[PDB]
RNA sequence: UUGACGAUCAUAGAGCGUUGGAACCACCUGAUCCCUUCCCGAACUCAGAAGUGAAACGACGCAUCGCCGAUGGUAGUGUGGGGUCUCCCCAUGUGAGAGUAGGUCAUCGUCAAGCU
RNA sequence: CUCAACGGAUAAAAGGUACUCCGGGGAUAACAGGCUGAUACCGCCCAAGAGUUCAUAUCGACGGCGGUGUUUGGCACCUC
RNA sequence: UCCUAAAGAGUAACGGAGGAGUACGAAGGUGCGCUCAGACCGGUCGGAAAUCGGUCGCAGAGUAUAAAGGCAAAAGCGCG
RNA sequence: ACCAAACCGAUGCAAACUCCGAAUACCCAGAAGUGAGCAUGGGAGACACACGGCGGGUGCUAACGUCCGUCGUGAAAAGGGAAACAACCCAGACCGCCAGCUAAGGUCCCAAAGUUGUGGUUAAGUGGUAAACGAUGUGGGAAGGCUUAGACAGCUA
């Protein structure tokens, strides 16, 4: 899926997920967008479930942009292992969302076609998203 | 594969701040290679350790082209 | 002039710093009222411990 | 296009948030060429009508500060990112002679029937909008009409092609560049 | 009209354009003689102007790049209390960064030397 | 001088015990309890599709949100 | 040596990343001189790239040895 | 029809990336008021820590898990509050009293004190446990859309 080609390091801290989103909250390319109103983190297989939902409800044209990109590796110790022997291996990759961030953009369609298309992509994402327009 | 092995923390810093009084051997700055340059009355020893030579008050002034940090001791 | 202060909270679950601001004014226990000479330095201590105090004039 | 304001002699973080929940107001400033900057309260129920309007961004608005009247153009909108609503307004006095700078909407007026669309299986992809302006404040550009009905499947449209009327310059040609505007391409 | 040595380090920079000689300065002539080149009078040095201001250097103009940069708002944060409590909110003290209005073709000092 | 076990026990040192023994410990494991649910097991949301046609008679890929403490676990609070 | 380490010092984990158990009689002293990589165009058998000439550079090179902090009085390079 | 440096424009992100950049904490100096530093000696005890708040590592941003930084309480502190509840709020017990005012928490009856006053809201026993998600539940606030030229419903082709 979406992940970097080569990385300067292999593992990374956890950190926190604070603040709002002041850059990333403005629609730039499309004319409609699905911005996110609750904080969370998306695990890069949800993105391909939500992408392949929008691309078959259009069928005709339109252009799709994917604004967010996962770059944060997240580990997971295997089962039946006591704690404290190192750090587990990287299983998947995560992007970090915070309220206001725009997830998908669309243009070249009707608004009422697109409004019922982001309904399909929102049922695959674990966040409370909304519908916004270009100003 | 296994990685502990840190070192033992040399105690670097800056002693003797903006308005102190000094002597003739005080040290004023350990250093790690010229964060601060030798100003008016200071020494710059072997491993870039600054030190005083005359008596007075530390200054910590920025001067000149390149904008380098000059620690001078003012007879005041 | 002067201004009278009133200790209306306890001193026991407090920081180590507010507990010396009140002792610098000269308050010993709750409902103990003193007179301070209102200088820029005495009313500086009141601004730290404003919530333990009652500045009633 | 008309608004009316008040003076706002309370500045901070604390006094600025109590405006938004208690009274429903919105802070603002008026800063211009001749005078000092002056702060101002407006309502969130009024600016809502102006921001809903189409060409209101590139247009002159008369402001009633007290009974004080001034021709005011708007160049900023700080906006709340999470919920989405207007935060402080930051607009501009208009002098009769100092050049000016604003942003102007585009329309792409005639693209129903394009030779790239009707002859070859066509698409029209608007890359840019909100192109700037550098005018004289006397005569305003509300919008700019672009016509992509004409020539080709497979041509892009630059900034040099579309025309700014009555002697108005474009800042992007004042710098050494020429941005592409719209494309016509084949669908997937 | 210049020349030396500083003060201050871009609001002093870069780019473009214009302009100055026989006082200064620079190029210039020749290396015989000092002296020099891991080869070369290029650089270094010596005896020297004619010749020239082309180049260089200084001055004078342009905000085109750069560089400074308000006000207002916003982020964060010390203490006290809250709440739906992996995050925020209220009272109070504090308050950027980014961007906007706009700015900038520097300002001085010591001598010799040009009204001086 | 490398017990480099780097403040270095001596010039000079490997193993077994289900035949075992003394002094202690829930400062510490195996059984049951306890907190926790990754794993489990029972659901529920979108619905690509197949079901001849027809998404919901029956199933339902890609993915999301929970409940029970039932087994594989995590920790080591109780009892040597 | 860096990170965890909370803008003074210090600070743990069978926490994340790397290196040493040496070289040098000049790779030291001192006086005198001098600037990088790269880009590009011209040029005999090299030829994407050797040497030479040129413009543009504005440390993107170099530093005996890991990384960090530095370096135009150059701490980098040459000669007596 | 390949792709694809490099370069221009818009657009996001780093504990081991910085052109920047606070609050606090540290140092040294100045003074006013209020109330205990240095040095040398004698005697020890301690070197199994616990939870909670605010910053973090690890874990599954799971555990009354575990290793750190800092303040507080237990340990070594009773009394009142949370039904019972070391460590959470309040407050620190020299002794006597059949005396008065208060703090957190409260005022129908067990159970000491308001069946107090005022303005609205909820009918589910919510209060007195919970998620995506669903819905002509209702109260408020701006919106518009059409309409005595006959709208919406309805019965009429």
């Amino acid at each position: 899926m979406l992940q970097p080609k080569r990385t300067k390091f292999r593992k990374q801290m956890t950190g926190h997920n604070r603040g709002l989103a002041h850059r990333g909250s403005k629609v730039s390319f499309g004319e409609y967008a699905l911005k996110a109103t609750s904080r969370g983190r998306l695990t890069a297989r949800q993105i391909e479930s939500a992408r392949r939902a929008l691309t078959r409800h259009v069928k005709r044209g339109g252009k799709i942009w994917i604004r967010v990109f996962p770059d944060k590796p997240v580990t997971k110790k295997p089962l039946e292992v006591r704690m404290g022997k190192g750090k587990g291996g990287v299983e998947y990759w995560v992007a970090q969302i915070q309220p206001g961030k725009v997830l998908y953009e669309i243009e070249g369609v009707s608004e009422e076609l697109a409004r019922e298309a982001f309904a399909l992509a929102a049922a695959k994402l674990p966040l409370a998203t909304s519908f916004v327009k270009r100003t | 594969t296994r990685n502990g092995r840190d070192s033992e923390s040399k105690r670097l810093g800056v002693k003797l701040f903006g308005g102190q009084a000094v002597k003739a051997g005080n040290i004023l700055v350990r250093l790690r290679g010229t964060k601060f340059h030798a100003g008016y009355g200071v020494g710059l020893g072997k491993d870039h350790t600054l030190f005083a030579k005359v008596d007075g008050v530390v200054k910590f002034e920025t001067k000149g082209a390149f904008g380098r940090k000059y620690v001078s001791i003012v007879a005041a | 002039a002067t201004v009278k202060v009133t200790l209306v909270k306890s001193l026991n679950g407090r920081l180590a710093n507010h507990k010396a601001c009140v002792k610098g004014l000269g308050l010993r226990r709750i409902n103990h009222t003193v007179e301070v000479q209102d200088t820029p330095e005495n009313r500086g201590m009141i601004n730290k411990a404003y919530y333990l105090l009652r500045v009633e004039g | 296009f008309i608004v009316n304001a008040q003076v706002r002699s309370d500045l901070g973080k604390g006094a600025s948030r109590r405006l938004r929940r208690n009274a429903g107001l919105v802070p603002a400033v008026v800063y211009g060429g001749d005078k000092e900057p002056q702060s101002v309260t407006l309502e969130l129920r009024e600016i809502a009508k102006l921001l809903e309007n189409e060409a209101a961004f590139s247009h002159v608005i008369a402001l009633n500060v007290g009974g004080v009247k001034e021709t005011v153009l708007i160049k900023a909108l700080q906006r709340h990112p999470a919920k989405g609503f207007v935060m402080h307004a930051d607009f501009l006095r208009v002098v009769a002679d100092h050049k000016l700078t604003a942003h102007v909407p585009l329309h792409f007026i005639n693209e129903e029937v394009a030779v790239g669309v009707k002859q070859a299986g066509g698409e029209i992809s608007h890359t840019i909008s909100e192109v700037e302006v550098s005018c004289l404040p006397k005569d305003l550009p509300e919008f700019i009409e672009v016509d992509m009905a004409k020539v080709e499947l497979g041509q892009i449209v630059h900034l040099s092609d579309l025309k700014a009327p009555k002697g108005v310059e474009l800042v992007q040609l004042a710098h050494g560049n020429d941005l592409a505007v719209a494309n016509i391409h084949a669908s997937r």
